[PDB]
């Protein structure tokens, strides 16, 4: 591939803009480069920031599941967007609703697993009761040392 | 050692008198049977390192870094014999002559006793690397590939020079075993940090620290198959292997010297895991994934422990296998399609069944499956590193999830999915894609059955 | 098995004691295993035992004399240098083997013992601590560069530490 | 997917397709079928309610009133056709959905096991090389003057041609392989 | 003892057989599914008899079969520990794995790589008792790593499916996630005591072990799929229905369970560690009980109500109830196993319809697959002495009678009963309900090779439970005195809940409309965890692996700073110098410079 | 409406104002797009069904997109005050706060082995 | 809406190819030659 096909730099007049467009297989409308912020973009469109979930599901596209006909321009993105990423694809209930019943739904679980932590659920009954000193020999203790004597009654 | 140089040089002469017919046979034959005569270095039956001459010695270490150069140059014959299929006799037998030399120069450094016998055969290497990097390669920016690996070498190497004459000077000699038997400690100067960093900086720099790491993106990806193979396979662990010669002399120095490098490595691990997930070029994907590798072994290296450096040694056999056998895959697919992108070709495992199952073994051995070889030698790391400072293991979970992320992404994005059916030229795997990838792959079952064999000095 | 390096307290299992008309399932099998697997099995390694009774041959446990330490070597005399230092390689190994050992006396006792292990394992607890804290003071914070130098040189500090400790 | 989009849609496919999709969603709601029906039968009423609207502007309005009312009412988890996309099985065949151009590949004592299907085949190969320089001439010469064009292919004018472009169209995988 | 662990190899060996059959050229001239699941079958007779000498003489072994390497006085050996978890476990796993390979003929008997399929569900199975008879750290790791493996391969088996090969990779995510925890315990556990066989770990007791504990915590949450962790397993249904089947719910993911039941003895005495784990089980049974109602899959259903029973058994940990959790494990893996083949034999038999929307009526239609549906919905919700009766209400009793946090208490009561209300979800809208499926009926179940594996596993979930429940030795004293209410409180729940159930969903028939609800959308959508987490976290790392790392640092600044400097500099300076006029005039004015120069030098140095 | 769009979730089409357009301008500037397309389209498919043909078919889509991301970013990069300390920092910073962590962690842990506070119960392999 | 008279003639001529095609596709008796 020849500079003419290739991408270059920020189009800078309209002409160039044209030439850009008509390389693209753009329209010469619809045709928009990046900001110039100076971090690489340069020429490339600026594409509508949907994912390939969003194309029509139906249409016999040249390239199937990337769901992109054959020239179409690539978004610079589409890594990202393809159908195994992101997927920014409407949703039935609106993302600040969602966001806002998640957390919802998380604090109220943390604070009541809080509530139940200071106010624990027991039943009424006294501490099981061991013999032998609390079993000291057989739960890890040196016979030489002998441990206070716990007593237990009835 | 000479028993199995003097048959390396003399597969030059067989190459240039052999008959064009028979030469690729002749070669291949005799550089396997030069590889089982390099087997006679695991008979070390007892502690006492081999010395074979006042020149020529081996270790634990040296070993099987030697076992694997020579096991690499069969194979790296069979995956040049098909790009050169249509090259002038002579220019065929110049590719093997280079390639035989690289395995002379390599074997040599890894067996030298004296570090200015190994920086002479150290930076030896360049020339043949630099030849196949930039005549035989495909795309134009091959040229500035060789340019960017040649001289990021060199500028690390010369301060390396002039390290070694001040520590001849000061010593007395340069014999591996006499510095290690006579060393003593260094003092905490300004002049001995700066020697420090001219001993240890060529060494970082061919184990590409994240900073100095912009030579193996485009070398790999200007690079054709063999040059891909033996350069990550062997030319990266010349860094690791200095080092751990080295850094006997360079102590207690190390203690705070090592912190800057050992960050970059453990942040630039990181770094570059993550740029693997967002790459459209398998070949640059694969070798950012040996920069993310070589960032762990040098973390290890540089703390110096029994389990890092024994994790280190294996871990660098480990890769060498693993990349080599990922860059054999890409390039099968690459000599179909002619194209390096990894989302043109998908889907291929509904024509390549097979190759997909060898597809599927590489991105495992990736991944560090255990008790892969390749985990192990990860998780010792890991243990090392947490030892250090028990706060690294965040940073090591972070490049394990990414590691296999990547790991998978490349399988997903290339064997499963829907067959790109435009796509007539797709012929059925050749006999000799899929032998070369049962060649890289047994060594690695052999060796996950049999570790103690690369174990480093250490354990 | 020389049941000294390998201690292995006696069996002690108790009698059949059956108090059921039905019949146990597992004497039939074990009898049944017996006769079927056992037996040839058995005359196969017989048979391999008599044909290595033929063509016997020996092998013997290599014997190291011992040489001047390393303390012995004036510095820089590379000659008897190495040789010291082979002698500390040979002793560490060693010295590794023997933790192994008692590591494998105290993973069979933990077995053995079951939930008696927090008081019947308290003996092989008491000797890998003991010898663990020796393996401690005797190689440890040496570098992966390990070498009878630096094991010599972290000794004389902690000589040298309770030295002053005693004074003071 | 056997005809390719138009440039738009006319308030009449919006309006169709608005339709059935609420007509679904209202299934899904309404699991029994009588309850279904029961509701249904409403829908379209409501639909024909304006059925004759002749100010386009009200129309339109219309349509996005009852669009936006769509939105909120959706059932979340809708019912998709198991081969319908996004529906469990959407493409659960396409492993096996390997194409024709493999089988120029096969070995020769492979192509033996099957001898006549190839010779079909052979025929079939024939044919496409005898039809493609007279179809792509036919595309050619059909070509629109102006400048306005739209995916829809010719059909065979002439005797004795293939359609335009029908290699692909024809010999694609069977549903089920 | 020989015959014990003879038995205990030969498990293995027989499992392998299969495998290495497979790579040969006799799997083209053999029925390599029948070979396969009479192999399976031979398997689990042979483990039945480890199982009665344990159940007789109750002796645990440590059987050391190869040496691997040392390391440094580190031996790595390929240890097996066989005791009461790891037999039982092997032995339910090879009955529920012989059934569901004899189903997996029938359901995937048009498929074609049918022998790949059974060779990976071998290998999962080898797998999965590789994590169970594992005494190394080490080794248990290569049965957790493995079974990942296997389960990402399975799970999109149709590598067509897009979707397929999403599900997988979302497994491999949150499977990782968890390892890292793994690791973690493992180095701790590495350099604290020097040893990964748990003999010696035991001896860990007396320190502290929080850091590694939590390790295996979060490990336990990702693979056995608790709350933080969640969205994998219901997920993971894009695969094969005897994948799901088998994998996802009978063997796999009580992986968490298992390891935090060898792991009893150091968490016995971390409460920290114990009410994490109680919250947490509470938290995701609560949960997934919730996002299993209002879901019209029949698939998902089940794995929603799967990961709800995991939930429960964190629970039963989160008590020292150790022994009483994998009770539950094994005891529900039957009853779980069967209702997933019943609901595989309605997808097949109707047009691989999986809504509960579009299947009624099956009660009438297919006797067989509905009667044992409902065997195994009334097991899972525990009826009187069925399977799970012998678990779950013992569960129940401790958890409303031990010191407990009052809310995962209170949330824990309410799933259980809410896991009534969606057990009859599925029982009304796919066996009570008139028919909705598409007219032209072709429904066959007649097929033995499904009759006969459903009938052996209805068998199970019959009387295994009473079986294992009255022969397990002692191990844990129960609580058996409480008021009246606190004993019967989970029947009470349960049938209380049933009846709710029935009167809600007869409240459909109702001729009005069901109006979109804030409740239902939350429980729809599964608690938003999907739509939220999986579109902004792969997102923002994405955005940034390519945008801060790739092109702001590696692509412009390094370049720019280290390379492309050097080279600007150097060409600076050589058309600095380099550039000269070329006249004598010139040149012979810079010559008197430099002798100008050379003499001050020579008079100020002296 | 009652839908608020967000970036990873995005306003429907349906309920998207533009959708309903009907402007002459917007629809020969669809019909355009639509002429567009099918050029591109008829393009690939004489390639695709060339019966003549022995190779894949070039993506200039794609060949385009590489080169855009991989060799056109530098010769399009220009240093800016926002570059520069983004640039700076997220090298950097990341780096010097893992310094700090690992600095703290280990000078503490040297300040208790130096006392003999820590026990090394059995730390054998280190 | 409906089809084309365009349209249908073409879809009526490629249903007729389809279906050969699909016939073509069937396996005659003798068809899996088996080698000795
Ligand atoms: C304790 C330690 C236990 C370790 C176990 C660790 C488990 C790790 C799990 C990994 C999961 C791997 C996986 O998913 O399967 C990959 C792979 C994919 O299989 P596939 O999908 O059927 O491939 C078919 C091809 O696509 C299409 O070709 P095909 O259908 O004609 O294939 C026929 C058959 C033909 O197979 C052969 O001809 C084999 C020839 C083997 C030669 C080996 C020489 C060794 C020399 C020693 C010196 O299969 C193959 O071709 C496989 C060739 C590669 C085998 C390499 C050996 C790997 C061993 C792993 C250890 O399956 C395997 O073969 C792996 C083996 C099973 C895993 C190991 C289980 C232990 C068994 C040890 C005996
Ligand atoms: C009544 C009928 C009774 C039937 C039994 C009959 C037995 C009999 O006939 O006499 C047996 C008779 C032995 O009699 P013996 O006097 O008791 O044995 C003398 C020595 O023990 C002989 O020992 P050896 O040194 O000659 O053994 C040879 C060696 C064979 O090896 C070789 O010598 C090299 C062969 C290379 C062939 C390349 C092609 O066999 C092996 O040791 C097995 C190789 C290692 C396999 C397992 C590796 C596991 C890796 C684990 C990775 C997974 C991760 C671990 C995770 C756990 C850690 C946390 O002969 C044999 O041993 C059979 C031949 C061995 C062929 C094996 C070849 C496999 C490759
Ligand atoms: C109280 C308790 C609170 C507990 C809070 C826990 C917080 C969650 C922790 C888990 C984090 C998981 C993040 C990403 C999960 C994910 O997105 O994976 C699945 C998803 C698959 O997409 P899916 O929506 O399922 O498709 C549906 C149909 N298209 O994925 C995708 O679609 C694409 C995935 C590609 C991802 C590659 C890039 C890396 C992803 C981020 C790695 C994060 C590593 C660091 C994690 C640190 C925290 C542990
Ligand atoms: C710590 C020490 C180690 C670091 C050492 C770094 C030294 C590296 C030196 C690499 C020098 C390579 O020199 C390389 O020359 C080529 C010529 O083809 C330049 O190539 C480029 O130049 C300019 C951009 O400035 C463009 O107009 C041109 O088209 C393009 O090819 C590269 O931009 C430059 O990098
Ligand atoms: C400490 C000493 C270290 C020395 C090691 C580093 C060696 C440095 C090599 C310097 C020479 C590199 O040579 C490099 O050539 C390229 C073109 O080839 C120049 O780049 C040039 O590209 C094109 C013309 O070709 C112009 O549009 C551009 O403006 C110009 O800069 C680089 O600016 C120059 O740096």
């Amino acid at each position: 591939m020849t500079k003419d096909m290739l991408p270059g730099s920020y189009p800078r007049t309209p002409e160039e803009r044209a030439a850009a467009a008509k390389k693209y297989n753009m329209r010469v409308e619809d045709y928009e480069p990046y900001p110039d912020d100076g971090m690489g973009y340069g020429d490339y469109p600026m594409l509508p920031n949907r994912s390939q979930h969003e194309r029509d599901p139906w249409y016999q596209w040249d390239h199937s599941e990337l769901r992109m006909n054959w020239g179409e321009p690539i978004h610079w993105d589409l890594d990202m967007y393809i159908r195994n990423r992101v997927d920014t694809s409407p949703t039935p209930v609106s993302w600040d609703v969602m966001c806002k019943h998640l957390f919802g739904f998380v604090a109220f679980m943390v604070f009541m697993f809080w509530v139940g932590h200071v106010f624990p659920s027991y039943q009424p009954v006294g501490p099981k009761q061991y013999p032998y000193n609390n079993l000291y020999l057989e739960r890890g203790g040196d016979p030489t040392k002998e441990p206070e004597p716990v007593v237990h009654y009835d | 050692m000479l028993k199995i140089i003097l048959p390396s040089l003399m597969l030059l002469p067989l190459t240039w008198l052999s008959s064009p017919k028979k030469t690729w046979t002749n070669v291949t034959s005799y550089s396997f049977l030069i590889s089982l005569t390099s087997l006679t270095l695991l008979w070390q039956t007892d502690e006492n390192y081999k010395n074979f001459s006042n020149m020529f010695s081996s270790d634990p270490l040296s070993t099987p870094l030697i076992i694997l150069t020579a096991w690499l140059l069969p194979l790296m014959l069979m995956a040049s014999q098909n790009h050169l299929k249509k090259d002038n006799n002579v220019l065929q037998k110049l590719y093997i002559s280079m390639l035989i030399s690289l395995q002379i120069l390599l074997i040599m450094t890894f067996s030298a006793t004296e570090l200015i016998m190994f920086y002479i055969l150290f930076e030896a290497t360049l020339i043949p690397t630099l030849i196949i990097i930039t005549r035989w390669g495909n795309q134009t920016e091959r040229l500035n590939a060789g340019i960017y690996f040649l001289f990021y070498t060199l500028i690390g190497s010369i301060p390396l020079l002039i390290a070694l004459i001040l520590i001849q000077n000061h010593v007395g000699t340069l014999n591996l075993m006499i510095l290690s038997f006579t060393t003593h400690t260094l003092d905490a100067s300004w002049s001995n940090n700066l020697l420090w960093l001219a001993c240890m900086m060529a060494f970082l720099i061919k184990m590409p620290l994240y900073g100095v790491h912009l030579w193996l993106p485009k070398a790999h990806v200007e690079a054709p198959i063999a040059g891909s193979m033996i350069l990550a396979a062997i030319l990266l662990k010349l860094g690791s292997y200095g080092m751990i010669r080295i850094s006997i002399i360079l102590d207690p120095l190390t203690k705070y010297m090592a912190y800057p490098f050992i960050l970059l490595s453990l942040w630039g691990m990181i770094m570059t895991s993550s740029i693997c997930l967002r790459q459209t070029d398998l070949k640059s994907l694969i070798a950012y994934s040996s920069v993310s590798h070589m960032a762990l072994v040098i973390a290890s290296i540089m703390i110096q422990t029994p389990w890092s450096f024994m994790g280190a040694t294996m871990l660098m056999i480990a890769h060498g296998l693993t990349s080599s056998l990922l860059f054999c895959l890409a390039n099968s697919n690459y000599e179909r399609i002619h194209s390096r992108t990894m989302i043109m070709a998908r889907g291929l495992q509904m024509v390549f069944p097979l190759m997909a199952t060898w597809w599927l073994m590489a991105s495992l051995a990736n991944l560090a499956l255990p008790p892969s070889i390749n985990l192990m030698g990860e998780l010792f790391i890991t243990m090392s590193l947490f030892s250090w400072s028990n706060f690294t293991i965040i940073l090591m979970g972070i490049n394990i999830i990414i590691t296999g992320m990547y790991s998978m992404y490349m399988i997903i994005t290339t064997q499963r999915g829907k067959l790109t059916n435009h796509m007539i030229n797709l012929q059925p795997s050749h006999t000799r894609e899929l032998t070369l990838m049962a060649l890289h792959m047994i060594p690695l079952i052999l060796l996950t059955t049999s570790p103690k064999l690369i174990t480093g000095l250490t354990m | 098995w020389d049941k000294d390096v390998y201690p292995e307290p006696p069996s002690r299992t108790p009698a059949p004691s059956p108090q059921t008309s039905l019949p146990n399932p597992i004497t039939y099998l074990t009898k049944a295993y017996d006769l079927v697997v056992d037996w040839p099995v058995t005359l196969v390694r017989e048979f391999i035992e008599r044909q290595h009774a033929k063509n016997r041959t020996y092998y013997y446990h290599r014997q190291y004399r011992r040489v001047p330490d390393i303390t012995e070597c004036k510095e820089g005399d590379v000659l008897c240098i190495y040789e010291a230092e082979m002698q500390w390689r040979r002793d560490f190994k060693v010295d590794q083997e023997i933790m192994n050992i008692i590591q494998e006396r105290l993973k069979a006792c933990q077995q053995r013992e079951g939930e008696n292990y927090q008081q019947n394992c308290a003996k092989e607890l008491e000797q890998f601590t003991k010898v663990t804290k020796a393996y401690q003071d005797r190689y440890l914070d040496l570098g992966a560069y390990y070498s009878a130098r630096k094991c010599l040189a972290k000794q004389k500090q902690r000589m040298l530490e309770e030295r002053k400790a005693a004074r003071q | 997917a056997f005809c390719a989009p138009p440039a738009y849609l006319t308030h009449q496919q919006k309006v169709l397709r608005l339709y059935k999709r609420a007509l679904r969603h209202l299934e899904s709601w309404c699991i029994h079928r009588d309850k279904y029906r029961y509701f249904a039968c409403l829908m379209r009423a409501r639909f024909e309610e304006h059925k004759n609207e002749k100010d386009m502007m009200r129309a339109t309005q219309l349509l996005r009133e009852a669009e936006e009312e769509f939105w909120q009412n959706q059932h979340p988890q809708p019912y998709i056709f198991p081969d319908s996309p996004g529906g469990t099985s959407f493409e659960r065949y396409e492993c096996y959905k390997v194409p024709e151009w493999c089988l120029d590949y096969w070995h020769p004592s492979e192509k033996a096991m099957y001898p006549d299907y190839f010779s079909k085949r052979e025929q079939w190969k024939k044919l496409r090389m005898e039809s493609w320089d007279r179809e792509v001439k036919q595309l050619q010469e059909e070509t629109s003057p102006d400048g306005i064009m739209t995916e829809a292919l010719p059909p065979a004018r002439r005797e004795g041609d293939l359609p335009p472009l029908w290699w692909h169209i024809v010999t694609r995988p069977r549903e089920r392989p | 003892m020989n015959i014990f662990t003879t038995s205990i190899l030969l498990i293995f060996i027989l499992l392998l057989s299969p495998i290495l059959i497979s790579m040969s050229n006799l799997i083209k001239h053999i029925n390599f599914p029948l070979y396969t699941t009479t192999s399976i079958k031979f398997s689990f007779i042979i483990s039945l008899l480890p199982l009665l000498m344990f159940f007789h003489n109750n002796m645990e072994y440590m059987i050391t079969t190869w040496h691997w390497v040392t390391m440094n006085s580190m031996e790595l050996k390929m240890s097996f520990k066989t005791d009461f978890f790891s037999i039982l476990f092997t032995s339910v796993a090879l009955f529920v794995t012989w059934s569901i390979m004899q189903f997996s003929s029938w359901y995937m008997h048009s498929d074609p790589n049918i022998n790949r399929f059974i060779k990976y569900l071998t290998l999962f199975l080898i797998t999965m008792l590789i994590l169970t008879s594992a005494n190394n750290m080490f080794q248990l790791f290569i049965g957790w790593e493995g079974v990942g493996i296997m389960s990402f391969l399975l799970i999109g088996w149709w590598y067509g499916r897009t979707d397929a090969n999403t599900a997988a990779l979302q497994a491999i995510l949150y499977n990782r996630i968890g390892d890292i925890g793994f690791i973690l315990a493992m180095v701790w556990f590495s350099l604290n005591m020097n040893s990964w066989e748990l003999q010696q770990i035991m001896f860990s007791n007396n320190n502290d072990n929080l850091i590694p504990l939590m390790g295996l915590l979060i490990a336990a949450t990702g693979k056995s799929a608790q709350f933080g962790l969640h969205p994998w397993l219901p997920s993971a249904m894009e695969g094969p229905t005897p994948v799901s089947a088998l994998l996802h719910s009978s063997t796999m993911v009580v992986a968490g369970i298992f390891l935090l039941v060898r792991f009893h003895p150091l968490t016995t005495n971390n409460n920290f560690i114990l009410t994490t784990m109680l919250c947490l089980g509470a938290l995701t049974t609560l949960f997934t009980a919730i996002c299993a109602l209002t879901q019209n899959d029949i698939k998902k259903i089940i794995a929603f109500s799967t990961s709800s029973q995991l939930g429960l058994m964190m629970v039963t940990l989160g008590m020292n109830q150790p022994h009483l959790a994998f009770l539950h494990i094994c005891t529900h893996a039957f009853f779980k196993a069967m209702l997933f083949m019943c609901s595989g034999s309605i997808i097949h038999s109707l047009a691989d319809e999986q809504d509960i929307r579009k299947m009624g009526n099956i009660t009438k239609i297919m006797p067989f697959t509905s009667s044992c549906l409902v065997i195994g919905s009334l097991a899972l919700t525990g009826m009187p002495f069925l399977t799970g009766f012998y678990s779950k209400d013992l569960i129940i009793e401790a958890i409303n009678t031990c010191n407990t946090n009052a809310w995962a208490l209170l949330i824990t009561l309410i799933a259980t009963s809410m896991t009534a209300m969606y057990s009859m979800r599925i029982i009304y809208f796919v066996t009570m309900t008139k028919p909705r499926f598409p007219p032209l009926i072709s429904i066959n179940e007649n097929d033995p090779d499904l009759m006969n594996p459903i009938k052996r596993l209805a068998f199970g979930s019959i009387f295994a439970g009473f079986v294992i429940s009255y022969n397990i030795p002692p191990t844990s004293i129960p609580v058996l005195t409480m008021p009246w209410f606190l004993k019967t409180t989970a029947l009470i729940i349960s049938v209380l809940g049933f009846l709710i159930a029935l009167e809600l969903n007869n409240l459909t028939m109702k001729l009005s409309m069901n109006k979109a609800n804030p409740y239902s959308s939350f429980s729809t959508l599964l608690g938003f965890f999907p739509s939220i987490i999986h579109r902004i976290t792969p997102m923002k790392s994405l955005n940034l692996s390519l945008k801060t790392s790739l092109t702001l640092l590696d692509l412009i600044w390094l370049e720019k700073t280290i390379p492309k400097s050097t080279s600007t500099l150097h060409t600076n300076m050589t058309t600095l110098t380099t550039n000269q006029k070329g006249l004598i005039k010139l040149y012979f004015m810079s010559f008197l410079i430099n002798i100008i120069l050379i003499i001050i030098l020579y008079s100020i140095n002296l | 409406s009652k839908y608020k769009p967000a970036p990873l979730a995005t306003l429907p089409s349906t309920l998207d104002p533009a959708e309903y357009d009907v402007s002459p301008e917007t629809r020969r500037a669809q019909v355009e797009r639509l002429s567009i397309r099918a050029r591109l389209k008829r393009e690939y498919l004489l390639q695709y069904n060339d019966p003549k043909r022995v190779s894949h078919i070039e993506d200039p889509a794609l060949i385009r997109w590489t080169y855009a991301r991989s060799a056109n970013i530098y010769p399009n990069f220009r240093p800016t005050p926002k570059n520069s300390l983004l640039g700076a920092v997220a090298g950097f910073g990341p780096l010097i706060f893992w310094y700090y962590v690992f600095k703290t962690d280990r000078d503490r842990k040297e300040r208790l082995i130096q006392e003999g506070k820590l026990d090394r119960k059995f730390n054998i392999s280190y | 809406s409906g089809y084309t008279p365009d349209e249908k003639l073409r879809l009526q001529q490629l249903r007729e190819l389809r279906r050969r095609w699909l016939k073509d596709q069937e396996l005659s008796p003798r068809e899996p030659v088996l080698p000795p």
